[PDB]
C-alpha cells in the first residue's frame, strides 16, 4: 500500500551479542534490508527512511524513494549506548508527520533488541498518541523478549484497540536469523 | 552517428552566444563602477560582474564588455597583434 | 572567536517571517528553523540568504527534535547552482529566546559548516532591539571543576543590506520612512534610543537579581562577577578634576557652535538682503 | 516629496555611461560636451550635479542616449 | 472573455527582492525564475514568492527552464508550506528597461500554452532606485486576434492607463507583441516593520562619545577650513554687486562658492558639537558613581 515507513534501528550494546548469527547488528542489517526492500515492490512511491535507537535517537536518513542509502547507512552503525526506546517512537513519529507525500499512511518498524527501561503507564500513553494519529508501529521482540514479552504487549493491544490488525508484535525466539522469519510475519504479508 | 548529434547540438548552443566587445580598463571609480575604453571608440563608465575577481582588473588590463551592457565580463592577457604574430611565427628556412 | 559580526540581510528577514507565517498558518508552532546561507569575509559573517527546511519538536521533551538534514542537503544544490559563492553559514529559528535543544542542533548543522552561526530572528516586532541575535557554539571551560559544556556565546547583530537589496527596501518603505528628519534631530532620536536601551537591558538585570534574591534561580557567580566590574566602571563625576576638565571641553565645543552660529547669522542676513533685492528689482519692472 | 523626486531622478545616472568632456556652460541647466565618439552636443545638465566640479577640460559622464550631462 | 485591462499583478516584499537580489548578481545575464503565487480572480495575479532558475552556462538571455530543477523545487517548497503554483516567470533586464524580446516571447509563450494567465515579470536592477524600482509585467498579444481588428483587451476603467508606457518598451513590441499589467505590491505593517531594522544602529552607539582628540582635531581643521572661507566669501560679496545677472550662476560654474561651503562647515560642525555634548552631559547623570 502507499504507505510511508521508518525503521527504528537499534545499535544498543546488546547489539554485539551472538545470540543471532553472526552478530545482533549484522542480523539486523539482514532484517533492514530485507524488509525495505519489501516495501519497495509493494509499491514504487513508498518511503523508506532510517532513525537510530542509541542512547540519544538520531536520524541517520529521512524518507526516500530509494533502498541503497538505507544499507550505506547502517553500514556504519556500531552499537554503542543503551536503548531509548521512549524517544525513539516520538522522533520516529515526527518524522511521519513531515513526509514526502501527506496521502501515505502511516508506519513505524521498531527494532527492539535490548529492554525497554520504562514504567507501563508511560509506554500505554505513547501507543494512544500513536492511534490518535492512525500510527502504526510494527516491532519485532527479539533479543529480551523473555522480559520485554509484557511491555510491548500493552504497546500493541492498545494501538489496535480491539478492532483492526493494525500493529503487529511478532517475536522471533533467538535462532540461525531473524530475517528468515520475517518473510513469514505478517509483517512483510 | 552519436558523434555527429554532440557536435550539431554544440553548434545550437553556439550560435546562442553573442560576441563581447574588447577594451581596456582606465580606472576603477568605486567597487561597481568602472571606466573602460573601446580599442577604437570612447570611453565609458560600466559596470563589472560580480563574480569576476576586480583585482585583475588593473588600469590598461584588456577586458570584453557586453554588447548591451557593456558590462565588464572578464580580463585578457595583452593582445598579440596577428602582424607581430606572423613575425614570429616566420620560418626562416633552417639555415 | 571565530566570528567578529554577523550582518543578516532585509531579503533573509523576509524570508524567515514568511517562513514563520506559511507553517504558522498550518499549524500553531512554537517557532520554525531554517538554514541561513551567506559568505564569509575576514572575520565578519555576511548572512544573505536562508531556505526554510523541516522542523519540529516536542513541547515536553527537548531531546525529540527532528531536522531533515536530508532535505537540507537537496535544498543546498538548489541554492548553490545558482548562487555558487553562498555557502551554509548557520542555522535560524523565529523562537522569541534561546531552546535548551538548541545546543543540540547545532551540533546537527556543525556538520555542514564546522564555525555555525545561529541566528535568532524574531518575528514580533519589538520596539527596541534588533530582531536578529547571533549566536556560536563555544567550550565554557569552568574555573569551578565542573566539566567543560557545549554553550552559546553572543555575537554582534547588525541588519545591512546589498545596494540592489536596499533600492527595494526604500521602495517598500518610501511612504513610512521620513527621511525629513535632520541629522541632528536623528542622532537626538538616536540618543533617546540609547537611553532607551540602557535602560531596558539595566530592568532585565535587575530582574534577574530580582529572581537571584527570593531564589528563583541560583547564583551564576560569573554573572555576579561581571556586575561588580559594571558598576565599579561607573565614574565618578563628581572629581574636580572631571569637573574641569568637562567643563573645559565643553566651553571649547561651545565657542565653535558659537562661531558657527555667528556665521550662520550674518549668512541668513546675506539671504534676505538678496530676497529684498530681488523683490524690490521684480516690482520695478511691473 | 522633494527627497523621493531628488532619489528618484539618480536612475539617469545609472551605468553605462559615455565619457565626454566639458567645455562651456551656456546657461544654468544646459552646457556644451564633447563626448568622446568624437561630436559635440548641446545638453542639459542635472540639477543634482555640482556646478564646482564643472571646471574647464573635465571629463563628465553622458547619458548614453541623451548624452545629457549627468 | 476577453482579459481586463484592469487586471492587477500584486508581488509580495519577499518576492521583490528575491528577483532584485537575483538580477543584481546575475548582471547582465538575462537570469530567470518562477514566480509562485495564486490567480485570485480574472483582475488579480498575486505573486507570493520567487526562487531563481540556475544558469545553464554563457550568454546574455534567457535561457530554457530546467523542467527537473522547476519539479523537484515546486514538490520540496511544498514541505515548508509552500504549496503554490507557478503564476509566471521573471527575468533581469540589467539597465535596458523592462520589455520583452524575441526570445522573451518565445519563452512566455510556453507559459501561456500551460496557463493562459502567466504573467512575464521583467526587472531592472540597474535602473532599480532607492523608493523606486524599474519592474513591469507583461502578457502577449495573440497575432491572431489582433490582425482581424480586435483590441487585445478591453478597458472597462481607468485603473490600466495610469502609468505612460516607456519610448523603449514601446520600441521593442509593447502593445503590439505584448501589453503591460500595472504592478501593485502587497505590504503589511509586520514585514514592514521588519525592514526598518535596516541600519538601525545600536543603542550602544547612541550614548557612545566620538574620541575628543578627533573631535578637538575635526573642530580644529573645520575653524580653519571656515578662515579662508569667510576671506573667498568677502570677495564673493563685493564681485556679485558689480556682475550682471545672466552671470550670477554661469560664473558660478566651476569655481567654488565659499557661502555654499561655509553653510555646509557650519552645519557639519553644529550638529558634531551638539551632539558631542548632549551626549557628555546625557552620560554624566546615566552613568554616575552615586
Ligand atoms: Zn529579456
Amino acid at each position: 500500500v502507499l504507505e510511508s515507513t521508518m525503521v527504528c534501528v537499534d545499535n544498543s550494546e546488546y547489539m554485539r551479542n551472538g545470540d543471532f548469527l553472526p552478530t545482533r547488528l549484522q542480523a539486523q542489517q539482514d532484517a533492514v534490508n530485507i524488509v525495505c526492500h519489501s516495501k519497495t515492490r509493494s509499491n514504487p512511491e513508498n518511503n523508506v527512511g532510517l532513525i537510530t535507537l542509541a542512547n540519544d535517537c538520531e536520524v541517520l536518513t529521512t524518507l526516500t524513494p530509494d533502498t541503497g542509502r538505507i544499507l550505506s547507512k547502517l553500514h556504519t552503525v556500531q552499537p554503542k549506548g543503551k536503548i531509548t526506546f521512549c524517544t525513539g517512537i516520538r522522533v520516529a513519529h515526527l518524522a511521519l508527520k513531515h513526509r514526502q507525500g501527506k496521502n501515505h499512511k502511516m508506519r513505524i518498524i521498531a527494532f527492539v533488541g535490548s529492554p525497554v527501561e520504562d514504567n507501563e503507564k508511560d509506554l500505554v500513553k505513547l501507543a494512544k498518541r500513536l492511534k490518535k494519529e492512525k500510527v502504526n508501529v510494527d516491532i519485532i521482540n527479539f533479543g529480551e523478549e523473555e522480559v520485554n514479552t509484557e511491555k510491548l504487549t500493552a504497546f500493541v493491544n492498545t494501538l489496535n484497540g480491539k478492532d483492526g490488525t493494525g500493529s503487529h508484535l511478532v517475536t522471533v525466539p533467538p535462532g540461525p536469523s531473524l530475517a528468515d522469519a520475517l518473510i513469514s510475519s505478517p509483517i512483510l504479508a | 552517428l552519436t558523434k555527429q548529434y554532440e557536435k550539431s547540438e554544440n553548434d545550437l548552443k553556439a550560435l546562442q552566444s553573442v560576441g563581447q566587445i574588447v577594451g581596456e580598463v582606465l580606472k576603477q571609480l568605486t567597487e561597481e563602477k568602472f571606466i573602460v575604453k573601446a580599442t577604437n571608440g570612447p570611453r565609458y563608465v560600466v559596470g563589472c560582474r560580480r563574480q569576476l575577481d576586480k583585482s585583475k582588473l588593473k588600469p590598461g588590463t584588456r577586458v570584453a564588455l557586453d554588447m548591451t551592457t557593456l558590462t565588464i565580463m572578464r580580463y585578457l592577457p595583452r593582445e598579440v597583434d596577428p602582424l607581430v604574430y606572423n613575425m614570429s611565427h616566420e620560418d626562416p628556412g633552417n639555415v | 572567536l571565530a566570528v567578529q559580526k554577523v550582518v543578516v540581510h532585509p531579503l533573509v528577514l523576509l524570508s524567515v517571517v514568511d517562513h514563520f507565517n506559511r507553517i504558522g498558518k498550518v499549524g500553531n508552532q512554537k517557532r520554525v528553523v531554517g538554514v541561513l546561507l551567506g559568505s564569509w569575509q575576514k572575520k565578519v559573517l555576511d548572512v544573505s540568504n536562508s531556505f526554510a527546511v523541516p522542523f519540529d519538536e516536542d513541547d515536553k521533551d527537548d531531546s525529540v527534535w527532528f531536522l531533515d538534514h536530508d532535505y537540507l542537503e537537496n535544498m543546498y544544490g538548489m541554492f548553490k547552482k545558482v548562487n555558487a559563492r553562498e555557502r551554509i553559514v548557520g542555522w535560524y529559528h523565529t523562537g522569541p529566546k534561546l531552546h535548551k535543544n538548541d545546543i543540540a542542533i547545532n551540533e546537527l548543522m556543525k556538520r555542514y559548516c564546522p564555525n555555525s552561526v545561529l541566528v535568532i530572528i524574531d518575528v514580533k516586532p519589538k520596539d527596541l532591539g534588533l530582531p536578529t541575535e547571533a549566536y556560536i557554539s563555544v567550550e565554557e571551560v569552568h574555573d569551578d571543576g565542573t566539566p567543560t559544556s557545549k554553550t552559546f556565546e553572543h555575537v554582534t547583530s547588525e541588519i545591512g543590506a546589498e545596494e540592489a537589496e536596499e533600492v527595494g527596501v526604500e521602495h517598500l518603505l518610501r511612504d513610512i520612512k521620513d527621511t525629513t528628519v535632520g541629522t541632528l534631530s536623528q542622532r537626538i532620536t538616536n540618543q533617546v534610543h540609547g537611553l532607551k536601551g540602557l535602560n531596558s537591558k539595566l530592568l532585565d538585570i535587575r530582574s534577574y537579581l530580582e529572581k537571584v534574591a527570593t531564589g528563583k534561580l541560583p547564583i551564576n557567580h560569573q554573572i555576579i562577577y561581571q556586575l561588580q566590574d559594571v558598576f565599579n566602571l561607573l565614574p565618578d563625576v563628581s572629581l574636580q578634576e572631571f569637573v574641569k576638565a568637562f567643563y573645559l571641553k565643553t566651553n571649547d565645543q561651545m565657542v565653535v557652535v558659537y562661531l558657527a552660529s555667528l556665521i550662520r547669522s550674518v549668512v541668513a542676513l546675506h539671504n534676505l538682503i538678496n530676497n529684498k533685492i530681488a523683490n524690490r528689482d521684480a516690482e520695478k519692472k511691473e | 516629496e522633494f527627497l523621493h523626486a531628488q532619489e528618484e531622478v539618480k536612475r539617469i545616472q545609472s551605468i553605462p555611461l559615455v565619457i565626454g568632456q566639458f567645455l562651456e556652460a551656456v546657461d544654468q541647466n544646459t552646457a556644451i560636451v564633447g563626448s568622446t565618439t568624437g561630436s559635440n552636443y548641446y545638453v542639459r545638465i542635472l540639477s543634482t550635479i555640482d556646478r564646482e566640479l564643472l571646471k574647464p577640460n573635465a571629463s563628465v559622464a553622458l547619458h548614453k542616449h541623451s548624452n545629457a550631462l549627468v | 472573455p476577453a482579459v481586463d485591462t484592469a487586471e492587477q499583478v500584486y508581488i509580495s516584499s519577499l518576492a521583490l527582492l528575491k528577483m532584485l537580489k537575483h538580477g543584481r548578481a546575475g548582471v547582465p545575464m538575462e537570469v530567470m525564475g518562477l514566480m509562485l503565487g495564486e490567480f485570485v480572480d480574472d483582475y488579480t495575479v498575486r505573486v507570493i514568492d520567487v526562487f531563481a532558475m540556475p544558469q545553464s552556462g554563457t550568454g546574455v538571455s534567457v535561457e530554457a527552464v530546467d523542467p527537473v530543477f522547476q519539479a523537484k523545487m515546486l514538490d520540496m517548497l511544498k514541505q515548508t508550506g509552500r504549496p503554490e503554483m507557478v503564476v509566471g516567470w521573471y527575468h533581469s533586464h540589467p539597465g535596458f528597461g523592462c520589455w520583452l524580446s524575441g526570445v522573451d516571447i518565445n519563452t512566455q509563450q510556453s507559459f501561456e500554452a500551460l496557463s493562459e494567465r502567466a504573467v512575464a515579470v521583467v526587472v531592472d536592477p540597474i535602473q532599480s532606485v532607492k523608493g523606486k524600482v524599474v519592474i513591469d509585467a507583461f502578457r502577449l498579444i495573440n497575432a491572431n486576434m489582433m490582425v482581424l481588428g480586435h483590441e487585445p483587451r478591453q478597458t472597462t476603467s481607468n485603473l490600466g492607463h495610469l502609468n505612460k508606457p516607456s519610448i523603449q518598451a514601446l520600441i521593442h513590441g509593447l502593445n503590439r507583441h505584448y501589453y503591460s499589467i500595472t504592478i501593485n505590491y502587497r505590504k503589511n505593517e509586520l514585514e514592514q516593520k521588519m525592514l526598518l531594522n535596516l541600519h538601525k544602529k545600536s543603542w550602544m552607539e547612541g550614548l557612545t562619545l566620538q574620541d575628543y582628540s578627533e573631535h578637538c582635531k575635526h573642530n580644529e581643521s573645520v575653524v580653519k577650513e571656515m578662515l579662508e572661507l569667510a576671506k573667498n566669501y568677502n570677495k564673493a560679496v563685493e564681485e556679485e554687486d558689480k556682475m550682471t545677472p545672466e552671470q550670477l550662476a554661469i560664473k558660478n560654474v566651476g569655481k567654488q562658492d565659499p557661502k555654499r561651503h561655509l553653510e555646509e562647515h557650519v552645519d557639519v560642525l553644529m550638529t558634531s558639537n551638539i551632539v558631542q555634548c548632549l551626549a557628555a552631559m546625557l552620560d554624566t547623570v546615566v552613568f554616575k558613581l552615586i
